[PDB]
């Protein structure tokens, strides 16, 4: 859905073209390969070279950041508990 | 799911709130460029030909 | 491994040159000294300026982010136990 908006939003189409913009340049940096890399790159707390423009893509980047802020924060809370070893269950548990 | 739960709710509601900003970015653009270039309803469909293109363009 | 793949992948070869090369200025910015810095820069949760472009190097960038996510999260969750030092507990407390 980030790729759907970034191929529909008429502000993501930007000219790189840094010298002096003439005409016939603009092109999205959000290919469908790239939009997973913002999704994985934000989920792993590391960030990408991709940073959205164009507020409709900012809100997707805004809500996915607050999504992955809580999931990583909830993962580190219980992780202190689950790093305890369990000794082996006995091969018998009853008279049978 | 019973005790995280709502972070998927705000993620679902956030993407619903986002796509109405996307048509808000579309209509604010389609009303601005149609002052001199083309007409009101048609120039929206002109940019639909731009977005449905599977290639890079101008 | 990232240096092996980046020289072997035909897509990390890019011409940087934002204004009209017209023949050949294609570069492969991952050196050795850049490849360690992406590894160290993701281990320390800071992130470098260098980002993988080919999908041949995204998975190396993807798994190493997930590796250093679990290392740092298991580090912080365990270090709460070792700074909160349980005190001296000589195993006699009462007459019972
Ligand atoms: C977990 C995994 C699940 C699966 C993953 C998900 C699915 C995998 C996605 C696969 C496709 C997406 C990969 C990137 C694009 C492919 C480029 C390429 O192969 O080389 C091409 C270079 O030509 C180009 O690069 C043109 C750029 C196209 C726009 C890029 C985004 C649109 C993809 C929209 C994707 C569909 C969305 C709906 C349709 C809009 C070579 O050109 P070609 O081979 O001859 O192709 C015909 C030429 N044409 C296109 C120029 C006419
Ligand atoms: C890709 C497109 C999406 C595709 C799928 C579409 C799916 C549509 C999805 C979601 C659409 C909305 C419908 C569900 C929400 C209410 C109903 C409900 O479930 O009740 C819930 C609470 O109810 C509340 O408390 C609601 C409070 C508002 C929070 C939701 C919006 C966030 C606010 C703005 C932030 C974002 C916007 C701004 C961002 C910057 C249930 O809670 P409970 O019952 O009290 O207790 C649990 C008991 N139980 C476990 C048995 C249940
Ligand atoms: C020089 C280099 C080193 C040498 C070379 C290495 C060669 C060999 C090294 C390793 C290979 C062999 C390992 C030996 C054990 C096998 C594991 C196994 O048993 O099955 C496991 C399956 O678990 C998995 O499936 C793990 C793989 C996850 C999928 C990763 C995809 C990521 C792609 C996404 C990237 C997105 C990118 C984002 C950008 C778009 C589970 O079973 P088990 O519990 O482990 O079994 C234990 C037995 N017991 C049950 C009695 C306890
Ligand atoms: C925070 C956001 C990160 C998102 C990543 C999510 C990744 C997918 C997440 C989860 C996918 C699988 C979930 C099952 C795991 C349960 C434990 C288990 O079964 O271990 C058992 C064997 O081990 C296995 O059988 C697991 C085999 C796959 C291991 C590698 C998964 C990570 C993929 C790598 C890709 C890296 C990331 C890709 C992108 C770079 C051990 O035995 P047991 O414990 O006694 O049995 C209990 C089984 N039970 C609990 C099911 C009942
Ligand atoms: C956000 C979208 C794009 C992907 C995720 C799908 C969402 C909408 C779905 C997938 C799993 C779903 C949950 C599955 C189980 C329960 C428990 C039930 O007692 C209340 C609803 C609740 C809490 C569901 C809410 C909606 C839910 C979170
Ligand atoms: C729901 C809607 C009506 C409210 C939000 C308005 C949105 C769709 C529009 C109204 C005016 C627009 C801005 C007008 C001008 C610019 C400058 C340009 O260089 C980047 C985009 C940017 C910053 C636009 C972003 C989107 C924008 C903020």
């Amino acid at each position: 859905v980030l790729f759907v908006i970034a191929r529909f939003s008429p502000y993501e189409w930007y000219n790189p073209h840094p010298c002096n913009p003439d005409s016939d340049v603009v092109e999205n940096n959000f290919t469908l390969l790239n939009s997973f890399w913002f999704g994985v790159g934000a989920l792993m707390q590391q960030g990408s070279e991709l940073m959205p423009k164009a507020l409709s893509t900012r809100i997707v980047g805004g809500i996915w950041w607050f999504f992955t802020l809580i999931i990583i924060s909830s993962y580190t809370a219980n992780l202190a508990a689950f790093l305890t070893v369990e000794r082996m269950e006995s091969p018998i548990d009853s008279a049978d | 799911v019973q005790n995280i739960g709502g972070i998927f709710i705000v993620l679902a509601a956030g993407l619903v709130l986002s796509v109405f900003v996307a048509v808000g970015e579309f209509l604010y653009k389609s009303k601005k460029n149609a002052q001199l270039e083309k007409r009101s309803f048609c120039s929206a469909m002109v940019e639909e030909l731009r977005m449905s293109l599977k290639c890079q363009r101008r």
